[PDB]
């Protein structure tokens, strides 16, 4: 049994055509206090596979030193680590939901909710969804705490269902994630202005991009 | 409940969807939400539906009352106050979380008002468990100086984000055009995206399937 | 110690073409135990008909309290009241007690005599007035009666195939409710002509 | 929220950030929390929407009154209907308010009534949630009769502050300036004073 | 204080007949207020002609099935490749969910196939448990909506022939597949208007001596 | 207080009361007569919370002895019912209502017929051909069920009567020390001494 | 649930409803709340059904170790008190079991045993179990004799279990018949209460209460 | 724990241990056993090497597990207080589950298997 | 359970013990023997919680007729009391204690004296000539102070028995449906059956 | 308390007050709450005494046996064994402590560990219950790369205004200097500090 400290807010995630986006603000929570402004939620598995965390940071933290290790682990006796036998997205957020899953079972949970995205090997695109209750699901639009009921709704007028995806470019699906966030800024009171977006290609690759921050926002009419 | 309220150019439009719930059942796929207070002034109601019918019906028959006494056609301002001094008196108990809206000789006006008797004003509001999906969209179409045919456009579309997003609400869009020096234009299901398809199977059962046990002519007249 | 389902009950009301019917079930007990099963739900007022299920003691006040208002309306009036209008005094006396309510789940079902129109409608515990075209439905096998009409419901039937739509789908609504059952009753209302049949059920 | 009434040399300058809470989800962005209960006392509202209103307005009807028979009342008569209405309905009440005003004969005054509803008469006052991360702030930087362009900024820089960390306050920075020259209202967006 | 269980809502329903039978089961997965996913299958082939769903709590039907496919994988390792029969598998899903007793796994689960006679058969299971074999089965959310129906339609419940005086009943029959489908997609379409938690879409699991057949139907989104 | 019970036959209504008073482990009373003549034609039995029973026995009776002398005139069974239904439904939502639960049984001149009414503390009338309060219909009820038939004498009551209470002595719990039985008919209310 | 079983001159009789609930929901109507644990040996469910259910097909299990051990099949007495050791090592756990072990064996006779969650175990020759107990015990009780025959004895057993189907909100379906004798249980068809009530009550001239 | 498995098997499929026991038994005085149509009688021999006895309190050489059962043995006397504790806490044991006593199969049987256990148990002989 | 008596006199020890065993508002049985033999000149009465009484009873049982065996020889009934007290005090510590209440009445044939135990379930021992748990000792213990003398017959015991055994039923609240009477003696164990 | 631990141009400085609470009673006004955990690797402690006492000692014990292995351990290798802790531990521990320390590669760094157990790397940080009256204006004073005297009147400042307004905070501002040249340690009393 736990209870939340540093805490972080919103991840939100789509799917388009060749890949898939994933972004989430560089804030850490103390309760009302905006304590910690440069932490970064987004982490990388490779060059396939970005996991997005909201939730405890100590608990985030951890997770961060469990996939690093599963990186580590993997390269073990592994010729192949580089090429055939390589960390796949559905490998690292299987691995993911049976901690959670286990954590919760014994009553002592790890305080998150995850978004794991990436691109698998075939090309296929991978985007799924775990929190500390061990619940699994997939969407073409994946989001957390009040992106679900912020971000959700705006980014599934761009993808409305799976005969969408290959309809949505990049320049749209970033266009809508941006647009979310700057929503999110307006409406959450634990979110901040600075965040980081990531975005896994099946041609282009991955692109973590740091440091952004929302734009053009709408005050004047006050 | 999705509820919302838009200005335009030359008044205020405000919207709602149709569906009446009671737990995770349906109760009505087509009640009325918007309620007239005043020909020209509308209210469009969410929580405790008995309470936002009761409470809108009572400042209702007192701002008849008042124009009469006054010679004098109903301001907004009046109802916003005698509303908000009702429910605060109330300290919470009467659960009326209204959208006022309307045109009267000062101009027009959109007001929103919590059961606990705050109230605020502004160009786009949405009250409800929908809130959140429709204010995202009204926080990412929104814009100054808007028409008439853009107002229920976006109105309607915010609505829609409640009924498609929300699962307390559904059904279909109720909208109200209040426009200055015009009459005030209801629209009963101004838009019906959720029409129930062909059943399968007629359950026309053959006449005699009931088993009866006894029968006797009802006496109504007097 | 739930007010609404310490007695236990059902009723449910449907429109046709040209007519309407209002049902219910004769159960009444105290919690497991069935003390009597010839508690009818089901009352009129002139031509207006009127169900309530939930606590027993309110059931019965209720009716008593309503025909008492709709008789001095008739004095009053000369003539006698519509369901439109019956509607509306339900709504009024319910939400007089606000912050004291009757633990009571009401049904009103009629013909309106000027228009001939068939009208049904449901409330709340507190007034909230509940309008349908199709059906209103009642009582402690109420999510096992919204099932069965929704499916078994279609349009513009005529009074004698409406009788048998509406009794099935009481009847095997009240089969799946442990506090509901015991014998029933339906009522078919037409605009001038009434006929009410007592339907054989399971007696358990 | 985030508020705060400042005195200087031609009067007094009233500032509030525009956040309305329910939770962590912002109801209102663009909220007003500057009051007017007469011509040239105005109020700044923290604590309970409802309850602040339903003081203000009452509190503006006596001034009303107030006027009607007596003429201009005193800032320190304003505070006290404040106080009277706060402290006798403390159980019920959750309003942190400060009164500021503008007379000719004591010029710029500063009231804030805390939750019990007692009186502290100050040169400056600061309230609300985001409040406390500026004490130490307000403290080493205010100075007693500043020119109207330093209490702007003064303002502007303290409620910037409160604003980075509370997550309670936000949206624009409003303040009303009270003078012998009038009333005027001035606002100030993100853009600007998050970057100072 | 940590709550390690969580509603997903949801409904399924399974009917069998002479030589097929099937299980149904909507496509969304909920928490709360919220749409987690519009498409999300919570009904499976485990093999051997057995197909399964727990329906409830998703991390506890997700585990469950699980261990029932890795037990079924087992049976074949230890006894000789032998078919797991209905009636077996039923037993040892009983001992699966009666091992979490005094912590269960908090789900209705329903399995369907063919009996060793080639005849449909259709089980159902309570949380910690019990089981039953029946024609006839929902559960989930909209059970309470859709077995009164099912009484009614299947089994021919409350409907005697016509002109016997209530003496003789409508006489039992087996139902063909079509007339079975039909019943499946009326009961959810019906329960899709009723029941907020249910709708999006319908994926059906048909079960013959051929093997394991699916059909997808549109549900409605709101 | 606890058991009362009351059958319906033919020309007769019968009510049967336990004798016992019990406070704590200390039976205080075994001779207690749990019941009210409201008029010449009505009897009513009581059971519920201490203090309250007797209070508003005595309460309905000294209203309808009033009615009686101001009318020159006995009020039916139904009318009498329907009097104390009201009075307990008024009562259910007062500061502190009665804890009461009742059996009304009556003999109608005007109709020659008896009646018995089963009244609960929150005011839920029902017409009954046999009536229990309190756990001793859960044994009741569905042996009347099997025995009872409408057309029996009241000699054929009284011995449907004495398998009930034979049935209550062997699997009820506590020690109700018998019941004062008493008929409702044409003639008036009377007592049987030897049960 | 009711369920009974008497004791009689011509063996036992073992009687019990079908219903299944949970709350006020009629989750099942066609129960099986009697198990067949070996051509002598019944067992009664009633209260919590997963406890019911598992731990009894586990009892047939032990009472099957028995008989290949001993080459012996198992006594009541012994069958029993297997179960009753069982639960009473779950005292406080939380388990919900009311069941009745009946049979024949030749040193024995006909034997019931009353078997509780909370470890009561007692021999006896009537016995209900059961929300509905009560109003099968007000018609067995008034209607038994030592002396009923094997034809008299059934229809009691079920008329029992139709009258706490109709009173008790929480039976019903249908009843399920078994008669035991010395050589072994025979079943005596499942009776749905729908017709069987009408039946009993046109025949019997009982259930006055109910509008004919 | 002294685990050393001290009964195993020798090249020709012996288990010495085993049968050096039985040599235990043979250096034992001897006890027989015959049974008539109506009853059983137990004999058991006494070494008169030692006078000086006292027979009051001298543990007599058959033991009662129950009151309808006897056990007589030859070999180590204190080895024999071992299995007769165990079988009459057994009979005991029966009598408390079984509700009847055991049968002299039964307790023979369970005795025996005690036997059997220490012929394959590590640490033991 | 409930009921459990016990009384010492001149040569031996008597012990009543009530029969019904109910649960909720049904008695279930009506001839239950809430006792045990522990060995030939002592006896076990027992009372409290449902299961845990028997479950007690047998093992306290099954120890004693394990050590007459292994000794060929019978423990002094204040030998029996005190290994029963014990296992009771540990008990009482334990994760889930025994809520087990006994009377031990014995016969000393070495000391030719008869003895009477009252243990409770936190392992409270004391000898006396005359002893109850539950409720009855309420009424018992006054009662038996009055009439009881210590050099009394076992026939004048049993009157004064039924003495205990009418009051009880005049003034207890619930149906204990009589007791079974068992007596201890130099001669070892008989019941009574004719109570 | 109020505590905090700032980096500058020649290495890190950890300052604290010295006052310890039960309650509203001072319990001690002369507490020592900055702690040697290596030679040149201190901590600044805040929240319960005995569960950062037993924590602080047990990082020592870890480091001496690191130190007599593998040479002197990092700021980055002491901070992850106080994270360990106070991970490992978050139900049963009340403890935020701010790791701080001098490499000659790394120079100075600052770690702050809240009560979660999470790891925050910063040019500088602030805690305990007096730190959240002085976000305001450490934020808006801070500088990278400032000298010896600056970053002590900026501790000095900071810690003032934390004491003024924090009950909880009180009696003298100790401070630790580490840099190259060694270890110094400061004192500041109440007549010079609170007239700042
Ligand atoms: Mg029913
Ligand atoms: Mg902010
Ligand atoms: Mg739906
Ligand atoms: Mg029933």
């Amino acid at each position: 049994t736990q209870q939340p400290i540093v805490t972080g807010t919103s991840v939100i995630s789509m799917k388009y055509d060749n890949g898939v986006i994933i972004a989430a603000d560089n804030l850490g929570s103390y309760g009302s206090l905006l304590r910690f402004n440069g932490v970064e939620r987004l982490i990388p598995v490779g060059d396939n596979t970005v996991v997005g965390i909201s939730g405890d940071i100590s608990d985030m933290q951890h997770i961060e030193r469990l996939l690093k290790d599963l990186v580590t682990e993997n390269a073990y006796d592994n010729p192949l680590a580089d090429a055939e036998e390589a960390l796949e997205p559905s490998y690292i957020f299987e691995y993911l939901a049976t901690v959670m899953y286990q954590r919760r079972s014994k009553m002592n949970p790890l305080w998150n909710a995850i978004i794991v995205a990436g691109v698998q090997s075939n090309g296929d695109q991978f985007l799924r969804y775990v929190n500390l209750l061990g619940v699994t699901y997939s969407s073409p639009t994946l989001a957390t705490g009040f992106g679900a009921h912020m971000a959700n709704p705006l980014l599934r007028k761009v993808v409305d269902r799976e005969s969408d995806i290959p309809k949505t470019t990049v320049q749209v699906a970033e266009e809508a994630i941006v647009n979310a966030m700057r929503v999110l800024y307006y409406r959450d009171a634990r979110s901040s202005r600075n965040f980081s977006l990531a975005i896994i290609d099946k041609n282009t690759g991955l692109t973590f991009k740091k440091n952004l921050q929302v734009e053009n926002m709408k005050w004047d009419f006050a | 409940t999705t509820i919302v309220g838009v200005k335009f150019n030359n008044g205020v439009v405000i919207a709602a969807d149709t569906r009446s719930t009671q737990g995770p059942i349906v109760a009505d796929k087509n009640c009325a939400k918007l309620h007239r207070i005043s020909p020209k002034i509308w209210c469009a109601g969410a929580g405790t539906a008995a309470d936002t019918e009761a409470v809108t019906q009572l400042i209702g028959s007192n701002i008849e009352l008042h124009s009469l006494y006054t010679s004098r056609e109903p301001r907004v301002v009046s109802a916003l106050q005698m509303l908000k001094q009702h429910l605060f008196k109330y300290q919470g108990h009467i659960g009326a979380y209204l959208i006022v809206a309307g045109v009267d000789p000062t101009g027009s006006h959109l007001f929103s008002i919590h059961a606990h008797g705050s109230t605020d004003v502004g160009y786009y509001l949405s009250l409800g468990s929908g809130s959140l999906a429709a204010m995202a969209v009204l926080e990412s179409h929104w814009k100054q100086d808007l028409t008439k045919e853009e107002a229920i456009k976006l109105a309607s579309d915010a609505i829609q984000a409640g009924i498609w997003n929300d699962l307390g609400s559904g059904s279909n869009v109720d909208v109200c055009v209040m426009e200055i020096g015009k009459d005030a234009e209801y629209l009963r299901n101004y838009l019906t995206p959720n029409v129930r398809e062909e059943k399968q199977k007629s359950y026309k059962f053959p006449r005699g399937t009931t088993a009866v046990l006894k029968e006797s002519i009802v006496n109504i007249c007097d | 110690s739930d007010p609404s389902s310490i007695n236990g009950g059902i009723v449910v009301a449907m429109t046709g073409k040209d007519c309407v019917a209002i049902a219910c079930d004769l159960r009444l007990g105290s919690q497991s135990l069935g003390v009597s099963n010839k508690f009818e739900k089901i009352f009129h007022y002139g031509h207006v008909f009127l169900g309530i299920t939930g606590l027993a003691t309110d059931v019965t006040t209720l009716n008593e309290m309503f025909r008492y208002k709709t008789n001095l309306y008739k004095l009053k009036e000369e003539r006698a009241i519509e369901p439109e209008t019956f509607t509306q005094l339900v709504s009024s006396s319910l939400y007089e007690r606000r912050f004291g309510p009757y633990f009571v789940g009401p049904v009103v079902a009629g013909i309106n005599s000027k228009s001939g129109k068939p009208f049904i409608a449901g409330f709340d515990l507190i007034g909230c007035i509940d309008e349908a075209k199709d059906f209103i439905v009642s009582g402690t096998a109420s999510d096992q009666l919204f099932g069965m009409c929704e499916s078994l419901y279609e349009p513009n039937l005529e009074p004698e195939d409406l009788f048998e739509t509406i009794s099935q789908a009481l009847l095997n609504a009240a089969d799946r409710d442990a506090l509901s059952g015991w014998g029933a009753v339906v009522y078919i209302i037409k605009k001038d002509e009434v006929v009410k049949r007592y339907l054989k059920m399971r007696q358990d | 929220t985030s508020i705060m009434a400042v005195t200087f040399k031609d009067g007094v300058i009233l500032g509030a950030d525009s956040r309305t809470t329910t939770g962590a989800y912002i109801a209102n962005r663009v909220t007003d929390k500057l009051t007017r209960v007469h011509d040239k006392i105005w109020c700044c509202r923290s604590g309970s929407a409802a309850d602040t209103q339903a003081i203000a307005d009452i509190v503006q009807y006596h001034l009303e009154l107030y006027t009607s028979q007596y003429g201009t009342p005193s800032t320190e008569t304003a505070a006290s209907v404040f106080k009277e209405l706060c402290y006798e309905n403390k159980d019920n009440l959750t309003a942190g308010i400060i009164v500021a005003g503008y007379d000719d004969k004591n010029k710029g005054e500063v009231y804030t009534i805390p939750l019990g509803g007692s009186v502290h008469k100050l040169p400056y006052a600061i309230a609300g949630s985001g409040s406390t991360f500026i004490y130490g702030y307000c403290d080493k930087n205010f100075r007693e009769n500043m020119s109207k362009e330093e209490t702007v900024d003064f303002i502007k820089h303290s409620l910037s502050q409160a604003i980075k960390w509370d997550g309670s306050s936000g949206g624009v920075i409003r303040m009303v300036v009270l003078t012998a020259a009038g009333v005027e209202r001035l606002i100030f967006y993100p853009d600007e004073y998050e970057q100072l | 204080q940590f709550n390690p269980y969580g509603d997903n809502g949801g409904t399924i329903l399974g009917i069998a007949g002479e030589d097929f039978a099937v299980l149904a089961g909507d496509t969304r997965n909920i928490t709360d207020y919220s749409i987690n996913s519009r498409y999300e299958p919570k009904v499976f082939d485990c093999g051997d002609n057995i197909v399964m769903s727990a329906n409830g709590f998703a991390a506890d039907g997700d585990a469950l099935v699980k261990r029932f496919k890795n037990s079924v994988k087992w049976y074949h390792f230890d006894h000789n490749d032998k078919k797991l029969s209905i009636n077996s598998a039923a037993r040892n899903i009983q001992h699966l969910l009666y091992g979490k007793r005094f912590f269960p796994y908090y789900v209705h689960t329903i399995i369907a196939g063919l009996d060793e006679d080639g005849k449909g058969a259709v089980y159902s299971f309570d949380p910690v448990g019990s089981y039953e074999r029946e024609q006839c089965r929902a559960g989930g959310a909209a059970a309470s909506l859709i077995m009164p129906f099912l009484d009614n339609q299947v089994n021919f419940k409350n409907q005697y022939e016509p002109g016997t005086n209530g003496k003789v009943k409508k006489p039992l029959k087996y139902l063909s597949v079509e007339e079975v489908i039909k019943l499946v997609r009326d009961s959810f379409t019906s329960a899709t208007e009723r029941h907020i938690q249910v709708g999006d879409g319908l994926e059906i699991l048909i079960v013959t001596k051929d093997g394991v057949r699916k059909e997808f139907y549109e549900l409605k989104r709101d | 207080m606890d058991i009362i019970l009351g059958i319906r036959v033919q020309d007769s209504v019968i009510l049967a009361s336990s004798k016992a008073v019990t406070r704590g482990i200390s039976v205080l009373k075994d001779s207690d007569d749990k019941t009210r003549q409201l008029s010449p034609h009505t009897l009513m039995s009581f059971a519920g919370e201490a203090g309250d029973t007797v209070q508003f026995a005595e309460y309905i009776q000294a209203n309808i002895q009033l009615y009686s002398i101001r009318e020159d005139y006995e009020l039916s069974p139904q009318a009498v019912s329907s009097f104390v239904r009201q009075e307990l439904a008024k009562s259910i939502r007062s500061r502190r209502p009665y804890q009461v639960n009742v059996l009304i049984g009556g003999y109608d001149k005007k109709k020659n017929k008896p009646e018995l009414y089963q009244i609960d503390y929150l005011g839920t009338k029902v017409e009954l051909p046999y009536g229990a309060h309190g756990y001793s219909g859960f044994y009741t009820f569905s042996l009347l069920d099997h025995h009872y038939r409408p057309d029996m004498t009241t000699e054929e009551g009284l011995d449907l009567l004495k398998l009930c209470v034979q049935e209550l002595e062997k699997r009820m719990p506590m020690d109700f020390k018998g019941v004062i039985v008493k008929i409702v008919d044409k003639d008036g209310i009377r007592q049987v001494d030897d049960f | 649930t009711t369920t009974l079983a008497f004791r009689f001159q011509g063996g036992i009789i073992v009687a019990v409803d079908s219903r299944a609930t949970a709350g006020n929901w009629v989750a099942s109507q066609t129960v099986k709340k009697v198990i067949e644990i070996n051509p002598f040996l019944l067992g009664t469910m009633a209260g919590g059904a997963a406890d019911c259910q598992f731990w009894e097909t586990w009892l047939g299990s032990q009472c099957r170790l028995h008989e290949l051990r001993e080459k012996e099949r198992i006594s009541v007495a012994a069958a029993s008190k297997i179960l009753s050791n069982l639960v009473y090592q779950y005292k406080g756990a939380g388990l919900s079991m009311g069941t009745m072990i009946c049979g024949y064996t030749r040193k024995e006779g006909p034997t019931i045993y009353y078997v509780d969650s909370d470890g009561t175990r007692l021999k006896g020759d009537i016995f209900c179990v059961g929300s509905g107990q009560t109003f099968a015990y007000g018609v067995l009780d008034s209607n038994y004799k030592w002396d009923l025959s094997v034809e008299d004895a059934l229809y009691l057993g079920k008329r029992s279990i139709l009258a706490a189907a109709h009173r008790d909100a929480y039976s019903g379906g249908s009843v399920n018949l078994y008669h035991v004798t010395e050589d072994g249980w025979i079943y005596h068809g499942n009776h749905d209460v729908g017709e069987l009530f009408w039946k009993v009550k046109e025949e019997e001239g009982s259930f006055n209460n109910v509008i004919g | 724990g002294y685990d050393r498995a001290l009964s195993i098997f020798s090249p020709d499929g012996h288990i010495f241990q085993v049968e050096y026991a039985l040599e235990a038994v043979k250096r034992g005085t001897c006890a027989v056993g015959v049974k008539g149509k109506n009853c059983v009688v137990l004999g058991c021999e006494r070494r008169s090497t030692l006078k000086l006895q006292d027979t009051r309190i001298t543990p007599s050489k058959v033991s009662k597990i129950d009151s309808h059962v006897v056990l007589s043995f030859s070999g180590l006397n204190a080895d024999s207080r071992i299995l007769i504790e165990k079988a009459r806490v057994e009979a005991q044991s029966h009598r408390l589950t079984l509700e009847d006593p055991v049968t002299v199969e039964y307790l023979t049987r369970y005795v025996a298997g005690v036997q059997q256990r220490y012929t394959q148990s590590g640490g033991v002989r």
